[PDB]
């Protein structure tokens, strides 16, 4: 008769237990050593020679230093756009100003938070959560959508008269607040952005529909960058350096490994049918019984 | 702990194709938050090559290595890059204990036989188990491979940690 | 209106027996004279495993007799056959007696209510172990409120976790033994919820902790079987 | 002392003979002959006759009144035993083990029991988990509390018949067919509650978000597991969405108070089990219509009850203080009528 | 019927109407309100304490905020824009060393801090707090956690956090002199009610 | 006999609750209401209370036991020397020798 | 939605009525249904299909 | 017992008692199985929910009593719980064709494609939701299909399984179209994948070794069209295991009558253990159809 | 609820007594008809060469069967049976039956026997009625007619000659009989054909998909049954493969109409064995009359 | 008796002296078992205080 492995992997228990770390030390997890699996009896071999962790080292030193240089590339940006104009900075957002009002105060301010802001950017930092929804495949597929629905040609009036008729309304941006007299920057701000029908510039709301005030404060300075990768930074006034994010000087595979939004997998609790309403989550419960 | 006596006897079944070892890892209240851990819906993990970046793109380079050239159609290589990322991951047996407990006393209410050199009392309050596989590809491994781990929540985030295999195996490997 | 059954039935069974409540059982023997015996289900409790060591002494006490141990050794030939060879007649009127086509003992009933449904089906259930030295059959008598029967199975499932990974243990450990089912799912009938009261028993000067079941309808179920 | 005061709340329920008057030919009936209708059993057969009754009312007005006018049982018991919170949530345990084996061990409640599915509770209606008690004496019993301030002034809030809650949620008040309006009524503490004119009472019973809101209203009980089967005192005043649904025109809100605000209750056990389908009974809850309790004969020490129960008759109505002990007093001589009848 | 159990008086507004009633000895186990008596159905006293009611006092449903945070999330901040100067609020993550001895930088500026919401709790009097005059009313939603919004990155995030003693509780809620009465009350069951 | 309370009918707790709650009541109420009042009236509602409280007999024949005047006995009370003599000077205005 | 041309057009036997309150507060606090409470003179109840 | 008496707390008009009338002698489901019931609880409106589950409603609806709807008279209902055996008849409005022959079974009903969403019965907000009365082979194929779909797709994304449900969730069963409404996977359907998954095991373990190589014998001595698809799927799977050449079979050593007798009775076990599943048990077995399709007689 | 049979043939009065002897039996008819023909009556409109026994078995699956109650001079009373209520069969079956016995109904194997059904024939029809048989001597003669299927296709060998001839032969209380066997000319009939090689592709597909399927299930929560269903897994492939050349090289990338025809095929090839898989019971015996010539009972279905 | 028993509610009330109920009407009729569980089982309240 035959002992079914279940039993002497029980009776085999664990031979060690100890904890390991990650490479930044922020995550502290621990393994667990059964005397009992096929990896003892495996025998392999083991080898660790200096220049393949130097590699290794390298390797992971890019893979963090991604969206650092892609920061670093959108700081030089500004550098060579405030280079670029002479100084003399245009108004994109609609807020009126005073003539009556020293702007050189407002300008070293916005030199101080800039500033502030190379000194706090973050993985997650409104550049990243623009881009984010761009990694993915509709993002390609509504891209092509756009590209042949904005370059579409003029209407003959039989369609006017007989053709199906046609439909693009607010932008959806993330934004960057850096707050120079508190020393705090701000990574995450969703925003919405309209444009005022008197006039091309720009609205900005909170994301309930609260009109975003913060442009009248003049010690604080923002930073917001569109689905398709615009970029622009507002000092207060509405004043705004205009430019695109640089991004190919970044590798393809390292930008589409290190973050990128993910497809879901079907598991317990969402529907075989593609949108329709989730039901709740399966939320496995310390409080109740596992029943 | 049920997840490690079959991710092992299946880990033990697919050897043949992938030559990936098992990994058994339960992870506490040091990593994830409690409301992290009572919905956390699976787990991810990636063997990578000191050199070589994945083990589901070609071993030899890749053709995603040209730059993106901030293009508006295909933003990042297109869909490809997309499911070649979706190839590049692997899901893990999974299971999460929210009560908490002593994996030395837990695991003797198992049948186990917990025998360890010192009984260090350590206790956690929301024990999750998991079990990973590191991709040794031939017979032979080296240490200064790392391995990724993402955890995957239901309303789309994920954290992502990750190793180099050297630290996980500093006394273990060496004793044999 | 009844089905009438009327029976011959020899006196080296008549412990445990005049009273009404009894369920007479067609099994197959071993021996092919008689070729079947018309046992009872209190023989079915002597037997099983999940019953109390005092009823079974007290089976022991009461059921010494030649036609209750030949009974014993052909229900002893085939390990979990017993399937294959139990067929029910349905329940005792009066007692040589007459069958219709009611008393239970108190450990082999059993709930997964709180037995408060009006009306509520009654099953047969049989459990084979395999974690015992050859198999432990277990008799279960049940009343529920459920109606359909895969989802008394699925909850049957849910029950009985262990029978089940015991037979695949006895099915990945003895190869050469091929065991057919975990058990027999069989409806024998309905009743209220107001009939089921625990109470005592006396018979041939001997007790007994009983379960009586007044107005039970009775139907005849198939052995329906279920791993 | 801990840092707060607990208010109990309670139903305790009055066999009464009530008095109906009408006048003369209020209602017209029709009837008809009655109807047979045959089934055979095997031994007997069973007829069911059965006689249609239409009735039209031939009146504007009401042309019938009833009033409460005595009562001669009291079937409750008037105790102050507190309500099972254990034995309606059987699910919800402490998530550290041990401490939650301290914390039954230390209560009188022994065992998380399993809910049943969906399949269940759609066959077998009801749980019923705690069973009938040895001795019933004294009869059926409910007690159950809410942790409020100890700064609540009870002058004001508890002398007179009040809302439990803290605000007035009486919807006669509000405009019929307006729940932004009763919601603002009921929730907002940016006005005053039209009853005692401060923002509210107490801030753990009145607005959304405390804890009587997730205890005691059953649209937040759906959200944990809960049994329906027991019976809360609460239920008729932290149930916020019938009370909405309640606010109607005062013609209609009359309909439905005395055709569906009447309650129904088992009277047969201890424990205040909710009945259905309860044709033997039916309760009927002014304390529902004015969505107000009853101020009931309370006392801080043994000796101002004794100076209390040894004094005349009407002392009960009274209520005194003193330094820091107090009697509130019932609003209607209750316990005096009732037991001098006797 | 519904009656308090545990209900404090003030001592500023004490008073006595029935002194020849009734005399009661000094000691505050008589003087501090902790139980409460009733009647039956028939008339019988009957004592009323926390003894009894611990079968409800010590459920877990009574310390889960996460549905009163849920829907405070669902309340969400208060409406009014003016009322929104309360609200602010950092949980950020400092380096603790260098600002250990950078205590002075904080100061180099001249801005003043908004004040908290708790810190807004404790200046009002006893009887005031339940009017309409206040306005954090809207916070106290539980007498185990505090409840709050914050900005986290330009967010108003709402916010609980568990009572961790009753000292945390506020003025308005419980005021100082009840807290005194409590330790007469804590030293008479010492037996230590002369202090040495 | 204030409720409907014959043999055949079932009782729970919360009836034999109510029931011993008059029983108490009404033992301790009424012990020896000669020596609790004298007043007319009251023992007068007292003795119909107490009349109207037994339950008919089967038969009965109406022919038998009629008084003069055509008034009908309904049952008959007996008590000893001293408190009939009590009642008769209590009750006179409804009592007739006939 | 009851036919009030048929009201307004058939013979009516006449009553002393008597509602308790007013009876313009029993038709806008609803003591009863489908109200028909129009003013002045509707001439819809002439045209008859 | 068997007459239950059901009520309104709504009056009718004769517009909803004419919409009524015409549905005598058409099954409704009670969930209690009691005398005095009411009408919300009576059909499926209380137990009707959309993004919930198909599984669910079939589980309960399969657990839920039956009854005959007949002889309303003006607030009263009188549903008539059928006996068992005696011969009732039955009145459908699912739009599906039915026969003399065949047997019947009872599922959630779903939409046909017009989307009428009115069963002529409305109380407010109170609505009647009637079970589709569907012929054996087409709810034993609805079940199939339903496991197909719950087995499938478990770690895929959405489109892959989308190009799959869109030829899957459409059945064209006698002249008309069918869909299935809501796939989403369940606690109860994981249970269901549970014991699919044992019963496949264990009839791939207990196999005959001849049975594990009869189909590769049957290829090699004769070549038919259903023998054709079989070696092409036989082949494509076996090229999906592996790429060498599938050896000739020789003379089995273990031959042994009593063994195969043993080994295929606890295979014809396990296959019943898993038909149970799919395979419902039936409800109404034709004795006469209506030639207009809506009405017929069953022996039930 | 009486149906009534006539026949348009000549019938002799000498037919009529050989007839009346079968005067409670079962026949089977396709459907109910107030009035029938006799071709519509008995197996005969199905017997031929080329179908075979598991034709006959399905097709007796939904034929409604009929008890016989009397006969007239030109026309036969029939009498259809009802759920619960028990009625008079006369055993024509070749078993013998005991008291409580559970009956099914099966096609008969004896086709022009010896006996000619006792000589009750026609012209070009022959009257042929199905066996009434014990529920276990019924699944256990499905079961060997079967495994004779199986090995039909193997018959090369002498062993296997050996193995038939005791497959032939069967077992009973006082009963033995020589089955038939289904392979005639050297080749089988379709019906057993067709039966036989879904079952053994039934059993293939298992055991090629058993494996990802319990991964793709395990890969949520688990328990000890998944695991010992691996581990039977493990066995198999450990007992399996030991011959076989190694790196068969499975991926766990499958395209989805691949797997998804896989469970279909799968399910279709076991959807068609219900007929035999099933042995849908028919009758119980409430008591049996001396010489098992008759028996009373009650019906089922 | 304990000295410490309260008399301001057990002694002014017609009570049983034994301490518990006792009265065995508020038991159900032949149960022998709750009856004893309710005289002698303090781990149950009497139904009198």
């Amino acid at each position: 008769d035959e002992v079914a492995r279940t039993d002497e992997w029980k009776g085999a228990g664990v031979s060690r237990l100890r904890e390991v770390w990650d490479v930044q030390h922020r995550v502290r997890l621990r393994v667990l050593w059964y005397v009992n699996s096929f990896w003892r009896s495996r025998e392999l071999s083991y080898d660790d020679h200096e220049v393949e962790l130097y590699r290794a080292l390298d390797a992971y030193r890019a893979r963090i230093a991604v969206e650092y240089v892609l920061i670093r590339a959108v700081r030089d940006e500004i550098y060579a756009v405030l280079r670029r104009d002479g100084g003399a900075l245009p108004q994109r957002f609609a807020c009126h100003v005073s003539r009556n009002m020293s702007w050189r105060v407002v300008w070293e301010l916005c030199r101080h938070a800039l500033a502030l802001w190379m000194d706090w950017a973050d993985v997650r930092s409104c550049i990243i959560k623009a881009l984010t929804p761009r990694l993915s495949r509709g993002a390609a597929a509504a891209a092509q959508r756009a590209r042949r629905q904005r370059e579409r040609s003029a209407p003959k009036p039989q369609e006017l008269l007989f053709g199906p008729r046609n439909e693009p309304a607010e932008q959806t941006w993330y934004a960057d607040v850096v707050r120079c007299v508190r020393a705090q920057v701000d990574l995450g701000v969703e925003v919405r952005a309209a444009r005022c029908p008197r006039t091309g510039l720009w609205i900005v709301r909170d994301r309930r529909g609260r009109l975003r005030r913060w442009l009248s404060q003049p010690e604080v300075c923002v930073l917001y960058v569109t689905p398709d990768l615009d970029f622009y930074w507002v000092l207060p006034g509405g004043f705004a350096v205009s430019s695109r994010v640089t991004l190919h000087g970044l590798a393809q595979r390292a930008l589409r490994d290190r973050f990128q939004n993910f497809e879901a997998v079907l598991a317990r609790g969402m529907h075989v049918e593609a949108g329709r309403q989730e039901p709740e989550t399966p939320r496995v419960s310390g409080r109740r019984l596992p029943f | 702990m049920e997840t490690h006596l079959y991710s092992d006897l299946a880990f033990e079944a697919r050897f043949a194709d992938d030559e990936q070892l098992p990994l058994h890892l339960v992870l506490d209240q040091e990593v994830l938050s409690n409301e992290e851990a009572e919905t956390l819906r699976y787990v991810y993990y990636r063997n990578v090559d000191s050199a070589g970046r994945s083990t589901g793109r070609a071993p030899g380079g890749d053709e995603d290595d040209a730059p993106a050239s901030d293009d508006a159609e295909d933003a990042v290589g297109g869909d490809r890059a997309f499911d070649r990322e979706r190839r590049t991951w692997q899901r893990a047996c999974f299971r999460v204990l929210p009560r908490p407990l002593e994996l030395l006393d837990y695991l003797r209410q198992s049948g186990l036989t917990v025998t360890l050199e010192k009984e260090q009392r350590v206790r956690m309050f929301y024990a999750v188990f998991t079990t990973l596989g590191l991709r040794c590809p031939d017979n032979r491994l080296s240490g200064a491979q790392t391995l990724h781990l993402r955890l995957v929540w239901p309303d789309g985030s994920y954290r992502d940690w990750e190793f180099l295999a050297r630290d996980l195996l500093r006394e273990e490997m060496e004793a044999n | 209106q009844a089905l009438t059954a009327r029976f011959f039935v020899p006196e080296g069974l008549v412990e445990f027996e005049a009273q009404p409540g009894a369920l007479l059982i067609r099994m197959e023997t071993g021996c092919d004279s008689p070729r079947h015996l018309y046992i009872s289900l209190y023989l079915l409790g002597i037997r099983a495993s999940n019953v109390s060591a005092s009823t079974r002494c007290l089976l022991e006490s009461v059921y010494t007799a030649s036609a209750a141990r030949a009974a014993l050794q052909w229900l002893d030939l085939g390990p979990h056959l017993l399937h294959r060879r139990l067929e029910t007649l349905g329940c005792v009127k009066t007692v040589l007696l007459t069958c219709v086509m009611l008393m239970i003992p108190k450990d082999m009933y059993l709930t997964w209510e709180e037995t408060r449904g009006r009306l509520q089906y009654v099953y047969l259930i049989i459990v084979y172990d395999y974690d015992g030295p050859e198999t432990r059959p277990g008799i279960y008598v049940l009343t529920s409120s459920i109606a359909h029967w895969q989802t008394l199975v699925d909850v049957a499932r849910g029950k009985f976790a262990r029978e089940r990974c015991s037979f695949v243990n006895r099915r990945i450990t003895r190869p050469r033994q091929i065991p057919l089912c975990t058990g027999v799912i069989q409806k024998l009938g309905w009743c209220l919820a107001d009939d089921i009261h625990t109470s005592f028993l006396v018979h041939k000067e001997l007790k007994l902790s009983v379960v009586r079941l007044d107005n039970f309808s009775v139907e005849l179920g198939d052995f329906r079987e279920f791993v | 002392h801990p840092g707060f005061a607990l208010t109990a709340v309670r139903t305790d329920t009055f066999e009464v003979d009530m008095l109906l008057y009408s006048g003369k030919s209020c209602t017209s009936v029709i009837i008809n002959n009655p109807i047979v209708t045959k089934e055979e059993r095997d031994i007997s057969t069973t007829y069911h006759v059965t006689q249609n009754i239409n009735t039209v009312d031939m009146g504007l007005g009401y042309t019938s009144n009833t009033c409460v006018a005595y009562v001669n049982r009291v079937r409750t018991d008037m105790g102050v035993r507190v309500q099972d919170l254990f034995r309606v949530f059987p699910m919800n345990v402490y998530r550290h083990d041990e401490v939650d084996r301290w914390i039954r061990h230390a209560a009188g409640v022994e065992r998380p029991q399993l809910l049943d599915t969906e399949t269940i509770s759609m066959l077998t209606f009801g749980s019923m988990s705690e069973r009938n008690a040895a001795a019933t004496v004294h009869g059926q019993k409910a007690a159950c509390e809410l942790i409020l301030t100890p700064v609540t002034m009870d002058v004001n809030y508890f002398k007179i018949p009040n809302n439990p809650r803290g605000r007035a949620s009486c919807m006669l008040a509000v405009d019929p067919y307006d729940t932004e309006a009763a919601t603002k009524a009921i929730y907002d503490h940016r006005e005053a509650d039209a009853q005692t004119f401060a923002a509210t009472h107490n801030p753990w019973a009145s607005q959304a978000g405390c804890l009587s809101d997730v205890l005691y209203n059953t649209r937040h009980r759906e959200r944990l597991g809960y049994n329906s089967k027991f019976y809360s005192p609460c239920a008729q005043y932290f149930n916020t969405e019938e009370i909405i649904a309640a606010n109607k025109t005062l013609f209609k809100t009359i309909d439905e108070y005395l055709l569906r605000a009447k309650d129904c209750i088992r009277g047969d056990t201890d424990t205040q089990y909710v009945c259905v389908e309860g044709t033997e009974q039916l309760i009927e809850n002014p304390c529902r219509l004015t969505q107000e309790a009853l101020p009931i004969l309370s006392t801080t020490t043994l000796a101002l009850m004794e100076t209390k129960l040894k004094g005349g008759a009407g002392a009960f109505a009274t209520s005194e203080t003193h330094f820091g002990n107090y009697v509130v007093g019932e609003i209607i001589p209750l316990q005096q009528s009732m037991l001098f009848n006797s | 019927f519904f009656f308090p159990v545990g209900l404090y008086l003030p001592e500023d507004r004490g008073y006595t109407t029935v002194e020849s009633k009734v005399k009661l000895n000094d000691t505050v186990r008589n003087a501090l309100p902790t139980t409460a008596y009733l009647l039956n159905r028939d008339r019988a006293v009957q004592k009323i304490d926390f003894v009894d009611a611990l079968k409800t006092l010590c459920h877990p449903v009574l310390h889960e905020p996460a549905p009163c945070l849920q829907t405070f999330t669902e309340r969400g901040p208060p409406s009014e824009p003016a009322m929104q100067r309360l609200l602010e609020c950092r949980f950020q993550q400092e380096p603790m060393g260098g600002a250990a001895r950078r205590i002075p930088h904080f100061y180099r500026v001249r801005r003043e801090v908004p004040r908290t919401v708790n810190e807004m709790k404790q200046d009002f009097v006893v009887t005031d707090f339940y009017k309409v005059g206040n306005i954090t009313l809207y916070t106290e939603l539980h007498p185990f956690f505090d409840f709050t919004h914050c900005q986290e990155n330009s967010e108003t995030v709402a916010l609980c956090t568990p009572r961790i003693v009753i000292g945390n509780l506020p003025d308005g809620l419980a005021p100082g002199p009840f807290h005194e009465l409590r330790t007469w009350e804590i030293m008479e069951h010492m037996r230590l009610r002369p202090p040495p | 006999v204030e409720n409907a309370t014959l043999a055949r009918q079932a009782l729970n707790r919360i009836q034999r609750s109510n029931i011993l709650q008059s029983f108490k009541a009404k033992m301790l109420a009424t012990l020896f209401l000669l020596n609790r009042t004298r007043d007319r009236d009251y023992v007068l509602k007292f003795l119909t209370r107490l009349a109207e409280a037994a339950t008919d007999s089967i038969l009965d024949n109406p022919t038998t036991y009629t008084t003069s005047s055509g008034a009908k006995i309904s049952g008959v009370m007996v008590s000893t020397a001293n408190v009939m003599q009590i009642i008769m000077s209590l009750l006179s205005s409804h009592i007739t020798k006939e | 939605m009851e036919n009030w041309s048929a009201l307004e057009l058939l013979p009516k036997v006449g009553i002393p009525t008597d509602f308790l309150t007013h009876v313009k507060t029993s038709a806008g606090e609803e003591m009863f249904e489908a109200l028909r409470i129009y003013y002045g003179d509707d001439p819809e109840r002439y045209n008859i299909h | 017992e068997a007459n239950i008496f059901c009520t309104f707390d709504h009056k009718l008009s004769i517009a909803d008692v004419g919409k009524l009338t015409k549905l005598v002698a058409a099954v409704v489901p009670i969930p209690q199985r009691l005398h005095l019931i009411k009408h919300y609880q009576l059909g499926l409106h209380q137990f009707v929910d959309h993004t919930r589950g198909y599984v669910r409603l079939r589980g309960l609806l399969r657990n839920m009593t039956l009854t005959l709807m007949r002889r309303v008279e003006g607030n009263q209902i009188l549903l008539h719980v059928p006996t068992h055996g005696l011969l009732y008849t039955v009145l459908n409005t699912g739009p599906v064709t039915w026969e003399k022959g065949d047997a019947l079974c009872v599922l959630p009903p779903l939409f046909h494609g017009p989307l009428a969403r009115e069963n002529l019965l409305t109380l407010g907000q109170w609505e009647l939701v009637l079970p589709w009365i569907v012929p054996m082979p087409l709810a034993l194929e609805i079940n199939q299909r339903l496991l197909i779909m719950g087995l499938f797709s478990l770690d895929r994304s959405y489109e892959e399984v989308k190009a799959a449900v869109q030829q899957l969730q459409t059945i064209t069963f006698r002249d008309a179209t069918f869909t299935i409404p809501d796939p989403v996977i369940d606690q109860h359907l994981l249970i269901d994948m549970k014991t699919a998954c044992l019963s496949m095991s264990m009839v791939a373990n207990l196999a005959s070794e001849l049975t594990m190589t009869y189909v590769r014998k049957l290829a090699l001595e004769d070549s038919s069209m259903l023998l054709v698809k079989c070696q092409e799927l036989l082949m494509r799977l076996d090229r999906e295991r592996s790429v060498g050449e599938p050896r000739t079979p020789a003379r089995p050593q273990h031959v042994s009558p009593d063994d195969e007798i043993a080994r295929l009775s606890a295979l014809f076990v396990m296959l019943r253990q898993l038909d149970d599943l799919i395979r419902e048990q039936v409800v109404f077995t034709v004795c006469d159809v209506s030639p207009d399709n809506k009405s017929a007689t069953c022996i039930f």
